């Protein structure tokens, strides 16, 4: 998911 | 990137009746953590987009129960049980599962009504504009339905596209029609070399275009 | 409450750069991504890039070709977007929107700014020229064409607001660095020209007001 590390 | 296809570019709806729109993705939106990051947004005329649904089916704070999101994998749908006036606008799906994030093209909800032909009015350049060195010919196409329409400009029988400025209104609050303004701007030099000026209105309400014309020699 | 505040408009010349701001409030600024979304006048939404205010980590859309630069100022809770070498294809509305955190993606797009209109033009502040549209049936259609001004907005009323039914004011269109709009009004032939019809045009940016009485043409 975008923005997750 | 992930292509999001919104089906029904425009959906004509009726107040109190259901509506359904779909969003298809070129890849599965299921993330490795088990969740599916599919959001639906509504952009009302003149407003910022607003989120209605995240996580394919989860309603945002304050969003009425009439909205329902559903789907899995690549195929998703937004449904309204009974449409209200506050639901009209453009709906966008969005994905945050795959980088980069992508938006769908959008589905517009508009009010369905009976067909209405455009009222066409043409206007030669005003004398005030001619003293300034410009020459604009204006064609109004008012209170037609549905919204799709095409305007052709002819100068002494030949079509002109060069120098045409078009503008369209939002769906009318009261009678649900659409209106269009088309402006053909020339230089005074060019304008005084020709005689006949015509705007032609092509609309589904007729098989022959509506033709409004004037001769400069009059 | 969570709010993102954006300037209303920015005016920029071709080849120059613009800098837009998004002032955040109501939450921990450094914990949520900030994304920038572009919307051309009649088009859909496009992701331009995002920034994580905690570190200043940035992501960009490839289609800008390293012209966009995103920054944050943690001391003022403000996110910035800068765009270089602007052409007319960068004329659009740019929205601030708040993403998720580095741990949860669910809040993505939950809050939006009101958007900043960016108009690319070589023009400086220019007042409008107002041209009457008089006819070259039971109803008659009149209009007034508003050309050659910069920047937006101009407002149009008829008979100082007393005439509001049957009025179509079309959205302004930028072309060759200057804006053009028109407005039509339809009144009964019995009432014009025996009763006057005047369009009132106000252009706050140039501190200008124009009244144009529509008199029959000859």
């Amino acid at each position: 998911a975008v923005g997750l590390g | 990137d992930v292509v999001m296809t919104q089906t029904a570019l425009t959906l004509s709806v009726t107040i109190g009746q259901p509506a359904s729109i779909s969003c298809k993705s070129s890849q599965s939106l299921l993330d490795s953590d088990g969740k599916t990051y599919l959001n639906w947004l509504l952009q009302r005329p003149g407003q910022s987009p607003k989120r209605l649904i995240y996580l394919v089916s989860k309603l945002d704070s304050g969003v009425p129960d009439r909205f329902t999101g559903s789907g899995s994998g690549t195929d998703f749908t937004l449904k309204i049980s009974r449409v209200e006036a506050e639901d009209l606008g453009v709906y966008y799906c969005w994905q945050g599962t795959h980088f980069p994030q992508t938006f769908g093209g959008g589905t517009r909800l508009e009010i369905k009504r009976t067909d209405a032909a455009p009222t066409v009015s043409i206007f030669p350049p005003s004398s005030e504009q001619l003293t300034s060195g410009g020459a604009s010919v204006v064609c109004f196409l008012n209170n037609f339905y549905p919204k799709d329409i095409n305007v052709k400009w002819k100068i002494d029988g030949s079509e002109r596209q060069n120098g045409v400025l078009n503008s369209w209104t939002d769906q009318d609050s009261k009678d649900s029609t659409y209106s269009m303004s088309s402006t053909l701007t020339l230089t005074k030099d060019e304008y005084e070399r020709h005689n006949s000026y015509t705007c032609e209105a092509t609309h589904k309400t007729s098989t022959s275009p509506i033709v409004k014309s004037f001769n400069r020699n009059e | 409450q969570v709010q993102l505040q954006q300037p209303g408009a920015e005016f920029v010349k071709p080849g120059a750069s613009v800098r837009m701001s998004c002032k955040a409030s109501g939450y921990t600024f450094t914990s949520y991504w900030i994304a920038w979304v572009k919307q051309r006048p009649g088009q859909g939404l496009e992701w331009i890039g995002d920034i994580y205010p905690g570190s200043g980590y940035t992501n960009y859309n490839g289609k800008l070709k390293n012209r966009a630069t995103l920054t944050v100022d943690t001391s003022s809770n403000t996110a910035y977007m800068q765009l270089s070498s602007l052409t007319s294809e960068d004329s659009a509305v740019y929205y601030c929107t708040r993403g998720g955190t580095t741990f949860v993606a669910e809040p993505w797009l939950a809050y939006w700014g009101q958007g900043t209109l960016v108009a690319v033009s070589a023009a400086s502040t220019t007042p409008p020229s107002v041209y009457p549209l008089a006819p070259g049936n039971s109803m008659v259609t009149l209009g007034c064409l508003v050309k050659g001004y910069f920047p937006e907005p101009v407002t149009v009323t008829w008979n100082s607001g007393s005439l509001s039914s049957g009025v179509h004011t079309f959205p302004a269109v930028l072309q060759s660095d200057l804006y053009t709009l028109s407005s039509s009004v339809t009144v009964p032939s019995s009432t014009w020209p025996s009763e006057t019809v005047t369009c009132n045009v106000a252009h706050p940016a140039s501190s200008t007001k124009v009244d144009k009485k529509i008199v029959p043409r000859d």
